[PDB]
């Protein structure tokens, strides 16, 4: 904290100088008044007592107008000083000649007084500098009114007022820090939320369409919100009519990645698909997300059209013309097989889990297979598109070489540490002044007053248990009993504790008149005694910031106004009219001073609450962003994105399950409003396979993604280092007890499942893939390599209730002690004849 | 946004999902409901579940212990006749078929073969149109609406039937209770309000069409089991009806079905004492009722955990007033249970 205590001042400066001329403005009424006291009823005897206030308080003025300088900004201190120097010599000069007995001790007191609090107020001086100038001018004060009892009773109020300065100078700095590292604090909150914001934005918009995200950019409905933090899970789903669909697989892309970097591929890949987003955005067309040697785009689903069919085709052409370049550009020799077809899709996302927004019908299917029966550079359209393909292009009747389709080409600090600290001083001045009190009769073995005595001891008890409760309250021993705290401490709300500390602070002043029924009217002496005591009394009442301004104020100013009005009756006279006069321009100090202090306090209280609340919306901001990443992609990759643009990683190790609902499309009725709600218990089962992913043993899982009735997940990913407390290859065991989970799984679901069954079946492979990421402003992570396609093709022809092996996997399981009977031998597209194995050991008979 | 406002008519309706086997009612509680609170070939196919019925008898005539011979057997041209008839997808319903179904229906053969009903798959309204339809023979008649409740429909989907009761929205999904069918109920699983499992209380002495070997309330005793455990459904209360007292009350006066025959449970069962029966009503039946009643009620007494209560009440679905009155009673029930969200 070198400059930024700087900075302190920096912003503190405007106040400060406003407390200044305010605190100026006094300083020369004070002169002011004084000289015509001085001058209108008695001692017009001499001049040099109102000239000196002439030239005092033009140099005051000379001051407030002076603040205006622009040589300021670190010169105001000695500017402080020196202020202070002035007040000093003006004060002692009027000061030193007294001692005929007629001028009084208590005036000159009393201008001391507002000197010490004045300049342990505005003055800002370092706690060593402010302290000894205060201890010399407090003893060349007293000591030049010395031209026995009485010297140390004055000292005295030296002392006790330079405590009660230094506490009230200590909090004002301890505020003033305090409150600026916490505007500190609330402004790096609201300048790092605002970017927490704008990066969750650009999560939400690269997983979602831009319509629907700035839909949920409404959070008007808190359902979705609540999936931050209960039959049905919720979601939402929207059935829309008419849009055109386009799918597209790599020909041959498996031969193409042959032997590519796992880098190369990688930019090559993330190149051609910022070429398909290039175009989509231009032919308005809503990609969604990318296959492997695959991928597929929308037309117009969040925002219907009528060209959209035309915007789809044209789309196609544009991939066409890209991968032409690519093809010609990098130099290699393959294109890609594309398809389309248009009716209508349920749309909407699915599991809490790597969800993306999604798309499903049979017409989805449609077009897929379309695609992956469609001839490469001439797309492959449904007879549903060409009802208004409106023959603007090359109508193809592309008839397969085996339903009406066709081909196209183109065409510290504390609150409380403050009341304990303030209780502690309080009591312990109130405490020194009913000493002096008492020792004021010094003469008798034994004083006089009894009551004096009796309230004393009492006060001290008071004051002395609530420093017991402070203390237990802070230093936490809990030696009596807790509930007897808990329960003691409740009083000490908000309203009790004005009244408490009203109480507290108004004690020493009826203490101290213990004295008054006593004589001491006639004695001259002990009249300025009482008169000094009483003042530095209702001084006192400052130390309580945290207690209120009106209160406080109107209490110190009835309390000490009422018995000197009083004994202005009991007396010896005039000196009753200026010290009633000082009594009240005090008075109005010391109110306007707690006045701003206490402004100060709620200031500093307004501050505290702003910034922790928005600390509190950083935090749970953070919390949905990371929440939302870590759904988007995994964490390693999080790792290296943030030092990374893009990333890439070869595994030459990996297992890959894939699950695929065989029964859902025959459970899909579409009679009912397209049967979305077999759609919403879809939706139920893969947020019932996602719990499964948060098991503990199975964090070590990770689900690639999902494909309608496909989930899909592998591993081997996240492992960094074979340790030697764990079989390098045993992944693959913990891999394949997740089949015999959720294999387990839809059984319950099925439990749950009223005269039917769904059945499942899960292929599964082992052995090298890469891992790789799409693009910015749209982010993606996913998984390719032989394996990939090896699986997927491979549960593709598998069987429900049983798993589907590859043999290799087979073996390595097998040697991990799994039983399996053997199933033959069947055939992969581009692999021929691959052995398979099967788990259950004859679920069926045989 | 013209959606602020009816998302909460929305909060201000009644989703009510009917369940129960086929033949349960719930087609007929539906069109019951519709009558309470709300184009010709109604009309034609109640002749045609007539022609179902005629068939069903003399069909299922060879197919018991003994062949049910007709007592006038010179009529049995007629029964090949309809036997001649017996898969007519599309038929005229000539008038000598009429006859011919009227004189058999009054022989007595055909009544043997009609009182053994249990030992085969058959409607329930066979009987009364048996003899309904001899009123509309001829083709200028408009039946009543009391056949229009008893008209047999065979529920197949979500029919979905909005209505309003003083100023509250309602909304029933009938769907029928054949097994296939059963797949689909899962769809109104969502958010619904009112739950309404209906039961043949009288079909406890026959099997259901699926296999023929299982109890039709055996059937869907074990349904219930299954439903009032379902992992959506631990949430909202069950409101429980038995449908054809009155052909159940017959049963019981027949005495010919022994239900200690079917479940002995009954034979060392006891009525409870909070049986509140109406004025002129059987104790034995008051006993079978509320056996069942609690046969039903233990499957909700085993579990539910105060989270879903049952409701069990009474129900003939012939009886307008019944309906009504229980339907009040649900009412009161159901708009409690509407704020319990
Ligand atoms: N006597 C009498 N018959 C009834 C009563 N309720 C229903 N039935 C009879 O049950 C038969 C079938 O009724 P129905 O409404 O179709 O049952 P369901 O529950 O809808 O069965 P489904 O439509 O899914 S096939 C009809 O022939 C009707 O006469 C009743 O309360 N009293
Ligand atoms: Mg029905």
């Amino acid at each position: 904290s070198v400059n930024l205590e700087e900075a302190c001042m920096e912003r503190c400066f405007p106040q400060t100088q406003r407390r200044f001329r305010y605190a100026l403005f006094y300083i020369g009424f004070a002169c002011l008044l004084w000289s015509i006291y001085f001058g209108v009823h008695m001692k017009s005897k001499l001049i040099v007592m109102v000239a000196p206030a002439l030239c005092f308080l033009v140099v005051c003025v000379g001051f407030f107008l002076f603040t205006f300088t622009k040589l300021y900004a670190r010169h105001y201190v000695w500017t402080s000083l020196v202020l202070t120097l002035l007040v000093f010599a003006l004060t002692l000069a009027a000061q030193f000649q007294v001692l005929t007995p007629c001028l009084s001790q208590v005036g000159s007191f009393s201008m001391c007084i507002e000197v010490l609090f004045l300049l342990y107020t505005v003055m800002h001086l370092p706690l060593y500098l402010s302290l000894i100038l205060g201890v010399a001018y407090s003893v060349l004060f007293e000591t030049f009114g010395y031209h026995h009892w009485e010297l140390l009773s004055r000292a005295l109020l030296h002392l006790c007022i330079h405590a009660i300065g230094i506490h009230l100078f200590i909090m004002s700095q301890v505020r003033s820090r305090s409150t600026f590292l916490k505007v500190g604090q609330s402004i790096m909150h609201g300048k790092d939320l605002e970017v927490e914001k704008a990066l969750k934005e650009r999560m939400i918009h690269s997983v979602m369409p831009r319509i629907i995200a700035d839909d949920l950019m409404k959070q008007g409905d808190e359902e979705s919100e609540n999936s931050v933090k209960i039959a049905f899970r919720p979601f939402k789903m929207q059935q829309i009519e008419e849009v055109s669909i386009l799918f597209a697989d790599i020909v041959g892309f498996t031969k193409m990645s042959a032997n590519k970097s796992a880098h190369a591929l990688v930019g090559l890949l993330n190149d051609l698909f910022g070429r398909f987003d290039r175009l989509c955005e231009e032919t308005k067309c809503e990609k969604i997300s990318t296959l492997g040697d695959c991928y597929y785009c929308v037309a117009g689903c969040p925002e219907p059209r009528a060209d959209h069919a035309y915007c789809c085709i044209e789309m196609g052409l544009g991939m066409i013309r890209a991968i032409e370049q690519f093809c010609q550009e990098k130099k290699e020799m393959v294109n890609m097989r594309v398809g389309v077809h248009t009716g209508t899709v349920l749309c909407g996302i699915l599991g809490m889990r790597r969800f993306k927004f999604d798309v499903w019908s049979n017409d989805v299917n449609l077009a897929n297979l379309m695609e992956q029966l469609g001839v490469a550079g001439k797309v492959h359209i449904s007879e549903a598109t060409a009802k208004y393909l409106d023959d603007r292009y090359e109508m193809e009747d592309g008839k397969v070489t085996e339903l009406k389709t066709y081909l196209i080409a183109g065409q510290f600090a504390s609150a409380t540490f403050s009341s304990l600290l303030d209780v502690l001083l309080s009591t312990t001045v109130f405490l020194i002044l009913s000493i002096t009190c008492f020792l004021r009769y010094g003469a008798a073995s034994t004083p006089p007053p009894p009551a004096a005595l009796a309230v004393f001891g009492a006060a001290l008890l008071l004051e002395i248990l609530s420093l017991v409760v402070s203390v237990r309250m802070v230093f936490f021993l809990e030696d009596v009993m807790t509930c007897t705290k808990r329960l003691l401490e409740w009083i000490a709300g908000w309203l009790p504790r004005h009244f408490i500390g009203a109480i507290l602070v108004s004690l020493p002043a009826l203490a101290v008149y213990s004295h008054v029924t006593s004589e001491f009217e006639t004695n001259i002496h002990s009249t300025m005694f009482t008169g000094s005591a009483v003042l530095t009394a209702v001084v006192q009442y400052c130390n309580f910031c945290q207690l209120s301004s009106w209160m406080r104020s109107s209490l110190a100013t009835v309390v000490g106004a009422g018995p000197l009005l009083l004994l202005l009756y009991v007396s010896a006279s005039l000196i009753g009219q200026e010290v009633i006069l000082v009594f009240f321009l005090l008075l109005l100090l010391v109110w306007f001073l707690n006045r701003e202090f206490e402004v100060s306090y709620r200031l500093h209280y307004h501050g505290d609450v702003e910034a922790d609340l928005h600390r509190t919306k950083i935090q749970s901001m953070r919390d949905q962003a990371d929440w939302l990443l870590r759904n988007i992609i995994p964490y390693h990759v999080a790792e290296q994105l943030k030092v990374s643009q893009t990333y890439s990683k070869n595994h030459d190790s990996g297992g890959v399950i894939f699950a695929s609902i065989v029964n859902f499309s025959e459970f899909y009725e579409e009679n009912y409003e397209g049967g979305k709600e077999c759609y919403r218990v879809l939706n139920e089962l893969i947020g019932d396979f996602d719990e499964l992913l948060s098991k503990p043993d199975y964090s070590s899982i990770e689900k690639i993604k999902t494909i309608g009735a496909t989930y899909m997940a592998a591993s081997g990913l996240n492992a960094t280092q074979c340790r030697d407390g764990s079989h390098p290859q045993e992944h693959l065991q913990i891999l394949f007890e997740f089949a015999k989970e959720m294999m387990r799984v839809v059984d319950d679901f099925n439990n749950n499942m009223l005269w039917f069954n769904f059945k499942l079946r899960v292929g599964f492979n082992h052995g090298p893939l890469t891992a790789g990421v799409i693009g910015t402003t749209k982010l993606l992570y996913d998984i390719w390599g032989d394996t990939v396609n090896i699986a997927s093709r491979m549960d593709t022809t598998g069987v429900e209730c049983r798993i589907q092996v590859s043999e290799e996997s087979y073996r390595v399981l097998s040697k991990m002690g799994y039983e399996f009977d053997y199933r033959g031998t069947v055939n992969v597209k581009g692999k021929g004849q691959m052995k398979t194995y099967l788990y259950p050991k004859c679920t069926d008979s045989g | 946004k013209q959606l602020q406002k009816d998302k909460q008519v929305y909060r201000a309706t009644h989703r009510l999902l009917l369940l129960g086997a086929g033949e349960s009612g719930k087609s007929t509680i539906v069109k019951q409901m519709r009558i309470l609170h709300v184009k010709a070939t109604k009309v034609q196919d109640i002749k045609n579940n007539l022609k179902e019925a005629i068939e069903t008898i003399v069909a299922a005539m060879s197919n018991l212990v003994p062949p049910v011979e007709l007592a006038n057997p010179e009529n049995q041209f007629r029964v090949d006749y309809i036997l001649s008839v017996m898969n007519v997808p599309d038929f005229d319903f000539p008038p000598e078929f009429y006859e011919h179904a009227k004189a058999l229906w009054e022989d007595e053969g055909v009544r043997a073969c009609y009182e053994r009903s249990n030992e085969y798959q058959l409607i329930d309204c066979a009987q009364y149109f048996l003899d309904k339809i001899d009123v509309i023979k001829q083709d200028d008649y408009v039946p009543s609406d009391q056949d229009l409740l008893r008209c047999r429909v065979l529920t197949s989907g979500i029919f979905e039937t909005k209505f309003q009761v003083d100023k509250v929205n309602f909304h029933m999904f009938d769907v029928g209770g054949q097994r296939d069918e059963r797949r689909k109920w899962i769809q109104c699983f969502n958010d619904v309000t009112a739950i309404i499992f209906v039961v043949a209380s009288s079909s406890y002495n026959m099997v259901i069409r699926e296999d023929n070997q299982t109890n039709r309330l055996q059937e869907a005793l074990n349904l219930f089991k299954s439903i009032w455990n379902n992992r959506w459904l631990r949430t909202i209360s069950v409101i429980l009806f038995l449908n054809k007292q009155d052909l159940l009350a017959e049963k019981v006066l027949a005495g010919k079905s022994k239900i200690e025959d079917y479940f002995p449970e009954f034979a060392r069962y006891t009525t409870p004492e909070d049986a509140t029966p109406e004025p002129g009503e059987d104790p034995r039946v008051t006993r079978a009722k509320y056996f069942i009643r609690d046969e039903f009620l233990r499957i909700s007494t085993a579990s539910g955990d105060g989270r879903h209560y049952c409701y069990p009440h009474f129900t003939c679905a012939v009886d307008t007033e019944n309906i009504r009155r229980v339907f009040n009673d649900c009412r009161d029930i159901i708009q409690r249970m509407h704020l319990r969200q």
